[PDB]
RNA sequence: CUGCCGAAGUUUCCGGAUAGCAGAAACUCAGAUCAGUUUUAUGUGUAAAAUGAGAGUUUCUAGUGGGCCAUUUUUGGUAAGCAGAACUGGCGAUGCGGGAUGAACCGAACGUGAGGUUAAGGUGCCGGAAUGUACGCUC
RNA sequence: AUGUAUAAAAAUAGAGGUAGGCUACUCUCCUGUAUCGUAGAAGAUGGGCGAUGGUUGAUGAAACGGAAGUGUUUUAUUGACUUGUCCAUGAAAUUCCAUGAAUCCAUUGCAUACGACUUUA
């Protein structure tokens, strides 16, 4: 296995008002619940159910039950931010978000982009 | 009544007895045939020596009624290929001989005399 | 969702008892009306204090003082069965006394097919030391090296590809 | 059924079961 | 070739009914891409039409159309209720409907 | 969410009841459904329990002319079609039309082995059945009740896998070429800010 | 339908809109505001073209009291082409300065497979 | 319980791979393959140790951990040492005639209790049959698969069954005498 | 042919007279009396605040005088059923939603329609409605 | 019908690779909200610039597809179009939604209540 529910694991919230955010399991409650926190101010420290999160492969050292400030301090020290973005999974998710917020004019420019990209279709014989 | 495995007791839908099962194929055995067609003529009675070990008429003779079937040699006029499918055997294609005798050409026509003899 | 309520009441003052004792209970109910009703039923069944001759002097909702800290609660209960006489003690690990009560009601109704009326809460305490923690699963949750794979991972019908259903 | 016997019961049979439960 | 279809596709599922009574006046329409009653709030008030063909060449045309209006969502799965000028025939259960993008508010 | 003219469903690893209920709704919706690999369907419960189920189903027969009783069909496609049919108003013209808009086949015939085969997430065994629980397969169940084409379908599917895998290798090699030429053009990275 | 058009001004009820006639051949027309999808494409200058001339009476049809008659040769009056040509002359520099707008306005919008209007942002 | 694990240390056996739950153990004696797809147990391979792990399993599934551990240990013993079963012929009046064919893979038994029937029993794959010279009327069953060897011994004993006679007096038959390793 | 009003479904005395329920005619009554109701007080009964409603009588003239089902109390019980009362209900004069189907079960009581919202019961498919959410039990 | 556009396989307490020598690497998964395709009087008329490709129509083919192969390729041409990047004309008053055999008649008896069936002509 590559993913384990353990203290110090970074998780991605999937269901709820915090969908798409990154959190870290500060403490573990039981087989069905977990307590998480995030350095971003918009994400409060809260208890979540395991169905709402997906375990990311990134695990960072974290003492059990650390307060929000020290969690942010450890987060900045170990540079979890942009370490998640280094993964191809994050790039796909961010690209999906950018595609979602595109308007009609941007989509037209995309068509011209890929039409010019398709123009070459040149390969060695 | 009789056995329930033979009902519904109705007329056979064919004058010629159709084979419903052939012996299982074997690659070890070389290529041969399995069935033949003949015409019943009648039977007689014959006297035959009984070489039946353990029987009470061993090394003796008995009288047996035996049916005589005339079997003139059969002419191979074609071949049919069968392909196994998830819905059973299926006739993939049929190849006939170039020249067919009038005996087998008469089969395709109800009135061979009035026909234009256009088969094949 | 349940809400913890502090309920204080007494009988109506009278020349016999000009200063009746104020009885206070900590009981859980969805709303105030249910909490007062359960209080009066308990007071009648314990101190034989009539609902008619009494009145309610104070009602206050109680919030969890430390709702962000994982805790283990031990709950004493007097469950009613076919014989209508039982008493058990159960331990639940969670972050709110309300949550432990919520878990206990769901558990008892799931196993013994109990109801809110068949259940009466006897005492709720917060067991803080691993020494007093008794249940095996609670102990295996307070182990320092707790880690395990996530179980039960699980419109847009007609998915084109097979699910990963793994990591 | 599937076992040997129909789980579904006759309407007069259900009522007399209710009557037998009452007494 | 794909420079047309300014409309969203939909299917006429059934009438608005109880277990035993049908009300043919209002029809349940499954607009595709819609997945919730919150999503159906976008398609409220749009113009849904039923395009079919007949033998006669009325106005020199083989194709006739029954217009209609999306009224309100129906259920949690994103279906909608539509009121057509002429109530749709019972033979159109499962047929295709066209939900135009007008009257637009986007 | 969407529809096509014809939907091909790869019934491997699906559950008989869950898939049939989804299929029956799609047929009443007006879509044409083709369920391939019907012999690879799964049913909850262990093999012996399901075999006794069908056997007991075989017991359903009249005294008068058993040819007038319930016709028991042994093929896995016919088993699946019976499950779908009981979920349809088959005594009405609307129900009869929906049935005719469905084609259940064992394995994958040639007209459908060169088309994309979608799967139903709501009917998949790996998502619906708790791990370690006993489940049977309609192919083994059918072949024990009297279906007599298990081996040939297994052989024909082996050939289909071999031919299809060779096609995938050709397409993957082509995909490798187009992928290499994808980022070769600088225009891809010029304004990829739109997420493409 | 499906033509991308530039809005000149808002009338009492309709929008007096016209695409650059040399681009997509859309003359000055009243269009009801419920039959228009307002895209978030970058704005262009409209303050430089006179629009007070376009009135409800100006767009109004004559009385009723033939198809070879009328037609946009005989019944399309000369001055109408003069405002139309003037509008294109006043609008072309803006769409020339900002990239892809001439190409964008020439193209026609249409939905494709898997396109959901309730999610797509215009 | 959350965690239930059994640890096994591997001997000098070459390969103990459990890819796709298919244990394919290659040792000095040979290579044995078995399928453990009927048990939902994690098979962690790290260095010289193999962990059979079950998370949140019931007692019925938890009992499979030790059973899996033993059978894997048994087959590992087979690829390293092998299994050998010694059976002694027992006859009162009629000597039991035993002949070996295809280097012993099939045993046909005659002259049992005076019966003229030739009982032919084929051993399971991975087993060979030999006649011991040190001890008379001795049959040796050696191979890699303990289950196959034991099943072959059980089949031989079951075939040579005395019927309709008093067991207390009639003792004719073939029975297992010694079970162990090759060395 | 349409419209309006609309029961009794049984006491009490010898087939009935009576009463009761339904109407009509003619009277007086609004600072008045009533009530399938609840409080208060005196010792379950009696008497006087709450709430609702306009409240009374006299004449005379139709129809009704059965039963069924169920609850509770109680009398015995009895292999076990049940049997005897009382009690007010439900049906009976009455369609409708649900209970797969139904004299007695859960809702609901009816002019013709449009829209909205619910009851009882439901939301895998037949079948309108979440193959919803959360926690357990079961092979 | 309105793009009627999309063919690996298996596992799910795991797979697929890439890069290696059945074993040592690291990467990817976590659904398609993807990919292909999509500017043009239902798509007009010319002119450049830059590819030297793409889309096809009609021929001529050869290789492949049997499970229901009724379709996959490779192509040799020929006829078109090309938006790959720029230009110049045209649309409109539709001046605010509507879209050769068989049968009968005969013949046979291998058949038969009557039809049917087997023959012959």
């Amino acid at each position: 296995f590559k993913r384990y529910v353990e203290v110090g694991r970074v998780v991605l919230v999937t269901k709820g008002e915090y969908t798409g955010k990154l959190a870290v399991i500060v403490d573990i409650v039981d087989h069905k619940r977990a307590l998480i926190d995030s350095p971003c101010s918009e994400f409060p420290r809260q208890v979540i159910r395991y169905g709402s999160v997906v375990l990311t492969h990134i695990v960072m050292k974290l003492p059990r039950g650390a307060r929000s400030g020290i969690v942010a301090k450890k987060w900045k020290a170990q540079d979890v931010c942009n370490k998640w973005a280094s993964s191809a999974w994050a790039k796909k998710l961010e690209a999906k978000k950018v595609r979602s917020q595109l308007n009609d004019f941007d989509r037209f420019a995309v068509m011209r982009l890929k039409k010019q990209r398709r123009e070459q279709v040149n390969v060695a014989v | 009544h009789g056995s329930l495995g033979f009902l519904p007791r109705k007329r056979a839908s064919r004058q010629r007895g159709k084979v419903k099962a052939f012996p299982k194929d074997d690659a070890s055995k070389p290529v041969h045939l399995t069935a033949f067609l003949g015409y019943k003529a009648g039977m007689t009675h014959i006297v035959r020596d009984l070489d039946r070990p353990g029987s009470k008429m061993h090394k003796r003779e008995i009288l047996e009624a035996v049916t005589v079937i005339e079997t003139p040699p059969m002419v191979v006029v074609g071949v049919v290929g069968y392909v196994e499918t998830p819905r059973g055997l299926r006739s993939l294609t049929t190849v006939w001989a170039e020249h067919l005798s009038e005996e087998v050409k008469r089969r395709f026509y109800k009135n061979w005399f009035k026909s234009k003899k256009k088969a094949f | 969702a349940l809400k913890e309520y502090q309920v204080v009441g007494r009988k109506v003052p009278t020349e016999h008892e000009p200063v009746p004792k104020l009885f206070r209970m900590r009981l859980f109910a969805p709303n105030e009306s249910v909490a007062k009703s359960r209080y009066w039923y308990f007071l009648k069944m314990i101190n034989k204090v009539k609902k008619a001759t009494g009145e309610i002097v104070a009602i206050n909702e109680i919030s969890e003082p430390k709702p962000l800290k994982a805790k283990v609660f031990g709950i004493w209960i007097r469950y009613d069965s076919r014989s209508g006489t039982h008493n058990m003690y159960k331990e639940f690990r969670d972050t709110t006394r309300v949550g432990a009560v919520e878990a206990m009601y769901a558990d008892m109704a799931a196993r013994h097919r109990a109801r809110f009326r068949s259940i009466r809460i006897l005492k709720v305490v917060e067991v803080e030391k691993k020494e007093d923690v008794r249940r095996n699963y609670v102990k295996q949750l307070l182990n320092p090296h707790l880690k395990f794979p996530l179980p039960h991972r699980r419109k847009k019908v007609f998915a084109p590809h097979r699910p990963s259903t793994f990591y | 059924s599937l076992k040997k016997k129909s789980k579904r019961r006759t309407t007069r049979l259900r009522s007399r079961i209710e009557k037998k439960a009452a007494e | 070739a794909q420079g047309h279809r300014l409309y969203v596709k939909a299917k006429h599922l059934s009438f608005q009914r109880s277990k035993h009574v049908i009300h043919p006046g209002t029809s349940i329409v499954k607009i595709e891409g819609c997945d919730s009653k919150e999503e159906a709030q976008f398609y409220l008030g749009k113009r849904v039409c039923y395009v079919y063909k007949s033998s006669k060449a009325v106005r020199g045309s083989k194709i006739r159309v029954i217009w209609g209006t999306i009224a309100r969502p129906h259920g949690n799965s994103g279906a909608v209720r539509a009121r057509f000028v002429h109530n749709l025939p019972a033979k159109t259960f499962g047929s295709s409907l066209r939900v135009m993008l007008y009257p637009s508010n986007i | 969410s969407e529809f096509q003219k014809v939907v091909v469903i790869d019934a491997k690893g699906h559950l008989l009841g869950r898939l049939a209920s989804v299929v029956a709704k799609q047929l009443l919706g007006g879509q044409k459904v083709v369920v391939v690999r019907c012999e690879e369907l799964n049913i909850s419960g262990h093999f012996f329990r399901n075999k006794l189920k069908y056997l007991a189903y075989l017991r359903k027969a009249c005294r008068y002319n058993p040819s007038r009783g319930a016709f028991h069909f042994r093929a896995p496609s016919r088993i699946f079609q019976k499950a779908v049919r009981g979920m349809l108003p088959h005594k009405t013209a609307r129900g009869q039309a929906a049935l005719e808009h469905l084609q259940a086949v064992e394995g994958i015939p040639p007209p459908f082995d060169k088309q994309k085969r979608v799967v139903v997430p709501a009917a998949l065994r790996v998502l619906r059945l708790k791990p370690g629980r006993k489940y049977c397969t309609v192919g083994r169940l059918s072949s024990e009740v009297g279906w007599k084409y298990n081996d040939i379908v297994a052989k024909l599917e082996e050939r289909r896998k071999v031919k299809s895998a060779a096609f995938y290798q050709a397409k993957l090699a082509k995909q490798k070429k187009i992928a290499s030429a994808k980022e070769a053009s600088p225009v891809n990275q010029k304004l990829s800010q739109f997420g493409y | 339908r499906g033509k991308r058009v530039v809005v000149l001004s808002q009338l009492e009820d309709t929008l007096v809109v016209t695409g650059p006639y040399k681009v997509n051949g859309v003359p000055i027309r009243r269009v009801n505001h419920r039959y228009v999808i307002a895209t978030s494409a970058p704005k262009i200058d409209v303050s430089g073209v006179s629009v007070e001339k376009f009135t409800k009476a100006y767009f109004a049809k004559q009385k009723r009291s033939f198809f070879a008659e009328n037609a946009p040769k005989n019944a399309l009056p000369a001055e109408r082409i003069a405002d139309q040509k003037a509008v294109d002359a006043k609008l072309l520099p803006a769409i020339k300065a900002i990239p892809n707008m001439k190409e964008y306005l020439a193209a026609s919008f249409a939905l494709s497979n898997g396109d959901r209007p309730h999610l797509m942002k215009f | 319980d959350i965690y239930k694990d059994e640890t096994l240390t591997i001997p000098k056996g070459v390969t103990v791979d459990i890819k796709a739950r298919n244990v394919t153990v290659t040792g000095p004696r040979g290579t044995l393959k078995q399928n453990l797809r009927h048990v939902d147990i994690e098979m962690k391979k790290q260095g010289n140790t193999i962990k059979f792990i079950v998370w949140h399993g019931s007692r019925k599934h938890n009992a499979c951990i030790r059973s899996v551990y033993s059978i894997i240990n048994n087959m590992i013993i087979g690829v390293t040492q092998g299994f050998r079963y010694k059976m002694r012929l027992v006859y009162a009046h009629f000597p039991i005639n035993i002949n070996l064919t295809e280097n012993g893979t099939v045993v046909e038994i005659r002259n049992f209790l005076g019966e003229r029937i030739t009982r032919v029993i084929k051993c399971l794959p991975g087993v060979t049959v030999s006649i011991s010279s040190a001890v008379k009327d001795e049959i040796i069953l050696e191979g890699n698969s303990l289950e196959n060897v034991s099943q072959s011994a059980a089949n031989i004993k079951q075939i040579c069954n005395v019927r309709n006679k008093d067991i207390r007096k009639f003792l004719d038959g073939i029975y297992v005498s010694e079970r162990g390793n090759i060395e």
